[PDB]
């Protein structure tokens, strides 16, 4: 019965910055994991990042390492995404994902709506 | 007797990252704890003794701290030699040696999609009497991936058998081989045989299926 | 240098008797006490027993109380750990560790010089040849790029067996899994290689096993249906 | 948790093991003993803190804890074999080595006990409740005007002149020579009382007695400087109970000597001088602490005080404390003069001021026990309760003012007891409504400022009323003006209430 909220986006330039955000409501977050997915026009079901627990760090994808930055604020239940100079080959819509397993094995049932992101 | 909990049981860092492994006691144990570094397969080694001191033989990139009953291992510059399992052990009396749970650290590696390949056996196991199908997950990260084994549209739990491998020294990725061994009663089931697996790199849990 | 060594570990029946020998080359057991630490494969470290040759303090762990016994000799500078009526939980690696007496440099220093560690196993079934079965990539569907080709071996004992691919030539992409405990008491293992689909129809793939106690070398050809 | 908490849990666990059998479950007790012994090894004791560490005079401390942990090993290696009788002899050896080795670097372990005996014995002053009958007896026979308008005004000015300078010297000397100076002040007071010649000798006597009535905060400050903040609550409670029991025992002993024993007042003050020399000896047998209040900085105190400058409830309780404390001391300084005025019996045993003092101390202890139990919201029923308490004080002062009967003053004695029931009922509440808002240093500062303003109000009323160059009024019109003053305070707090 959980649900997600997100915002951000916009037509950005290669060499700029952007801040994606995802909040959740329905269940506490500090004992679960969250994730960021990607869908492009033409393709489907890609991966961006994942945030495991409160005392650990984030884990990225093969092409976004050293470029994105994922934090986690457990007080307001909000996970951020610091887009830093995204290339124009990543004009895609980012999705948010909640986990339903405390062992973070990937019990994914509920996603978000979407956010239009386009570079140049 | 007493317990010795060790919370960050699955850590991950790149070369040159400060990690903190905490460890909580049950009793009010004095400042005598032991942090051990055991390689997978090899012998343990004394890394930190008495919760603050540096042992003669281990490098200077290791330390620790005490906060009540909370002991902390700190690694400032993580050498690539230092990817092992770190054990927490309070030493208070001779017969109260209670180890922790072990914190097998990992290399900070980019989460990739698991190559999920289902494999049925040949015609030799049906002439032997014990069928065994497997599902392979190759080149993925982290270790936590969950297979479900949808046989006849049902999660056949209890009969599954997982076996993860050690971390590769070539590209620092993982492989899993889930094995479902079934009897002759597997033969007269329906014409579908699938395994569904989920992972953080996967959006949707991939279901790999075969017939006959 | 001063160090430790262990001997006596092997294969026993569930409920049998086995005597481990811990030897200390260098120091003597009258100045430092000896300890035994259990490590199950996949699990973590856990304590078993200790002995102190200065006074005699054979106090054991609650999971192994009244089932094991220990006796240390300072003339031979060794310690015999005799274990009778074992269970299936004791399939583990036993480490013999040094630890000092109170006060100061012996006690405050922890288990500093761990030994090489002996290995004991508990299984009702004896040694037998592994049954080897192919794992074909099924190239009739989901092809075009690369696939995987494997060997599933099962019903063997003991644990160390090796899998070679094309007499050890093809070593890129070889994944050999640890021997997972089969519920029938025996062992099972998987090995797999990554094969491109263009080289699948030309390069003939074999798959050999090498088992050191049981004199068998099963080299089976793997191919799709 | 440095040395003393480990010592307390070691003593408690040893008292558990000493009276316990069936040694299979004392392994947890013996390893808690071992943890308390090993944790108190790097403790750096305060008698060793002045010396440098890693010294050859420190090695005896580590060797004492060495043999302590070694006999804990000898106990627990015999406890793991299923034995039950070797642990008791090992605990006896542990007791002997704990008394021998560790106690060399431990100064005194009866500190709570010695402070209890200091509160129960060194507060005994059997001539305290018979000062005014001694001044107005057959010995010297001071008149009522010379004891009303000439002695206690010098007491008020001297209380000002020892509250303003001597408070810094009280905070500075680490409170053992402060209590020694207080004992020497008691010695000076009873030597000027036993060797009085004129009125100025009694003025100098009240000059030395102002130090004694002003150094009462120094005892609780000595407790806070000696006892750790992890132990200050219970030990402070037992010490306050010991002080109240010592004052009650002093008043009961004064009643047993004067009324029952028929001891003369000069011999009474001889006994008082002997017990105060005993109090000086007990002050010489104290221990000097280290962590003082305001000498062991200003910007943090001002930043934490700026949030408690114009609070309405804090200002209400502070102004009530100032006004009712000035009224309380102006009632207490003249109520003995009133008691010797209404019933001027020349017989020594027919003077029952000590019985009124004992009943007043007992009812004050009861109302202090029945002050912190008020689980009532202080939003609306505060100012009306203050107006009711001040109206009760006005009624009691008015009953003390128009009583001209020998048989009624008995009940008026109890009315002064009830005056403590109208004063001590709200003193722990006035302490709780101030101490729960600031730090303890700022708490002592706020109570010092409140005592300073109460002394200002008392000094102004003393300068206006009792002065012979201004008004020049006897004690009866002073009590009438005090009744009018408490009535005006009742009117002010009632108009503040509703
Ligand atoms: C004219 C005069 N009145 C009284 C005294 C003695 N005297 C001054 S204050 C006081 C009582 C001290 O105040 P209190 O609040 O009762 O202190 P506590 O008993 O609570 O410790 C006494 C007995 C005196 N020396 N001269």
């Amino acid at each position: 019965q959980v649900q997600l909220q997100e915002s951000g986006g916009g037509l950005v330039q290669p060499g700029g910055s952007l801040r994606l955000s995802c909040a959740a409501s329905g269940r506490t977050i500090s004992r679960y994991a969250m994730s960021w997915f990607r869908q492009a026009p033409g393709k489907e079901r890609e991966f961006v990042a994942v945030a495991r627990r409160s005392g650990d760090g984030a884990f990225y994808a093969d092409s976004v390492q050293g470029r994105f930055t994922v934090s986690r604020d457990d007080a307001k239940n909000t996970v951020y995404l610091q887009m830093n100079s995204l290339k124009p080959e990543d004009t895609a819509v980012y999705y948010c994902a909640i986990d339903s397993d405390t062992f973070y094995s990937g019990s994914y049932d509920y996603w978000g709506q979407g956010t239009q992101v386009t570079v140049s | 007797d007493i317990q010795m909990t060790q919370s960050p049981s699955s850590l991950s860092a790149s070369v040159g990252d400060r990690v903190t492994i905490t460890c909580r006691a049950s009793q009010s144990v004095s400042s005598a704890v032991a942090w051990y570094q055991q390689k997978p397969g090899k012998a343990p080694k004394l890394l930190i003794y008495s919760a603050s001191s540096l042992y003669s033989g281990v490098p200077s990139r290791f330390s620790g701290s005490r906060s009540g009953t909370d002991f902390t291992l700190t690694i400032s510059s993580l050498q690539p030699e230092d990817f092992a399992t770190y054990y927490c052990q309070q030493y208070l009396y001779y017969s109260l040696v209670t180890f922790g749970q072990g914190t097998k650290v990992e290399i900070k590696r980019t989460v990739a999609a698991p190559s999920v390949f289902i494999f049925p056996p040949s015609d030799s196991q049906l002439k032997s009497g014990t069928a065994s199908v497997v599902c392979l997950l190759n080149n993925f990260y982290p270790r936590e991936a969950k297979v479900q084994w949808k046989v006849d549209n049902a999660l056949q739990s209890g009969n599954s058998q997982e076996s993860v491998t050690e971390q590769d020294s070539k590209d620092s990725t993982y492989s899993l081989s889930s094995t479902l061994t079934l009897s002759k009663a597997d033969y007269e089931k329906h014409k579908v045989y699938a395994c569904e697996v989920t992972h953080q790199g996967l959006s949707s849990p991939v279901t790999k299926s075969f017939n006959r | 240098e001063v160090q430790l060594v262990e001997s006596g570990g092997g294969l026993v029946q569930p409920g049998g008797s086995l005597r481990l020998s811990c030897a200390a080359s260098g120091f003597n057991v009258v100045d430092f006490s000896l300890h035994w630490v259990r490590q199950a494969p996949g699990k973590g470290l856990e304590w078993v027993a200790y002995i102190s040759s200065s006074s005699g303090s054979t106090s054991y762990a609650d999971s192994v109380k009244g089932r094991f016994t220990i006796s240390a000799d300072t003339s031979k500078n060794t310690a015999y750990l005799q274990m009778n009526s074992l269970r299936a939980e004791d399939t583990a690696v036993y480490y013999c560790a040094r630890w000092g007496y109170w006060p100061g440099e012996p006690w405050w220093k922890a288990f500093d010089y761990w030994g090489q560690g002996t290995l004991v196993t508990v299984s009702s079934a004896s040694t037998k040849g592994p049954s080897v079965f192919p794992l074909a990539p099924s190239s009739k569907s989901t092809s075009g790029g690369t696939a995987a080709l494997g060997c599933l071996v099962k019903d063997y004992f003991p644990e160390p067996v090796t899998v070679s691919w094309n007499s050890g030539a093809l070593t890129s992409g070889v994944h050999t899994f640890p021997a997972v405990l089969q519920s029938s008491g025996l062992y099972s293992l998987s090995s797999v290689v990554t094969v491109p689909s263009s080289s699948l129809g030309t390069q003939t793939y074999i798959c050999n096993v090498n088992h050191k106690p049981s004199n068998t070398k099963v080299d089976k050809k793997v191919e799709p249906k | 948790a440095d040395l003393e908490d480990n010592w307390e849990t070691l003593n408690d666990n040893l008292k558990v093991i000493e009276k316990a059998d069936n040694a299979a479950q004392v392994k947890d007790a013996l390893t808690k003993m071992r943890a308390a012994a090993l944790d108190a090894q790097k403790a750096t004791p305060p008698k060793l803190e002045d010396k440098s560490p890693d010294s050859p005079e420190m090695k005896d401390f580590r060797h004492g804890f060495d043999i302590l942990v070694g006999q804990i090993d000898d106990a627990l290696k015999l406890a793991n074999e299923g034995k039950v009788k070797e642990a008791q002899a090992a605990a006896e050896q542990l007791k002997t080595t704990r008394n021998a080795y560790i106690q060399k670097y431990l100064s005194w372990r009866h500190l709570v006990c010695y402070l209890c005996f200091y509160g129960f014995m060194a507060q005994i002053r059997p001539g305290e409740s018979f000062i005014t009958p001694y001044l107005l007896g057959p010995d010297k026979n001071f008149t009522r005007e010379q004891v009303t308008n000439e002695i206690t005004p010098v007491l008020s000015y001297s209380y000002l002149a020892v509250l303003v300078p001597v408070f810094l010297l009280t905070d500075y000397l680490r409170y053992t020579p402060v209590l020694l100076l207080q004992g020497l002040s008691f010695v000076s007071v009873w030597l000027l009382l036993l060797l009085g010649h004129s009125v100025a000798h009694m003025q100098l006597m009240e000059l030395f007695y102002s130090v004694t009535m002003a150094a009462r905060i120094a005892y609780s400050s000595y407790i806070f400087s000696l006892v750790r903040p992890a132990r200050y609550q219970r030990v402070a409670g037992y010490s306050r109970a010991a002080v109240l029991l010592g004052v009650f025992t002093s008043s009961v002993l004064g009643q047993l000597l004067v009324t029952v024993g028929r001891v003369s007042f000069s011999t009474l003050n001889y006994i008082s001088l002997a017990f105060l020399t005993f109090s000086v000896v007990l002050a010489l047998f104290l221990k000097r602490p280290k962590r003082s209040l305001f000498f062991n900085v200003l910007a943090r105190m001002l930043r934490e005080l700026g949030d408690s400058l114009r609070r309405p409830q804090l200002r209400l309780w502070s102004l009530w404390w100032v006004f009712n404390s000035a009224g309380y001391y102006l009632v207490v300084y003249y109520v003995h003069i009133l008691w010797n005025e209404v019933d001027p019996t020349t017989n020594s045993a027919r003077v029952y001021n000590g019985a009124a003092d004992a009943a007043s101390t007992l009812l004050g202890a009861i109302t202090s026990f029945a002050a912190g139990f008020v689980k009532i919201r202080w939003a609306r029923w505060s100012k009306l309760l203050i107006a009711g308490v001040t109206a009760t004080q006005a009624g009691l002062v008015f009953l003390l003012a128009h009583t001209r009967h020998p048989s009624s003053i008995w009940l008026c004695y109890a009315a002064f007891v009830l005056f403590r029931g109208s004063y001590q009922f709200l003193v722990p509440i006035a302490t709780f409504q101030i101490a729960s808002s600031l730090s303890k240093e700022l708490c002592a500062l706020v109570f010092g400022v409140n005592t300073f303003f109460a002394t200002i109000v008392k000094t102004i009323i003393t300068f206006i009323v009792s002065d012979v160059r201004g008004l020049g009024l006897p004690v009866r019109k002073q009590f009438q003006l005090y009744s009018v003053y408490f009535l005006i305070l009742s009117i002010i707090y009632f108009l503040g209430a509703m």
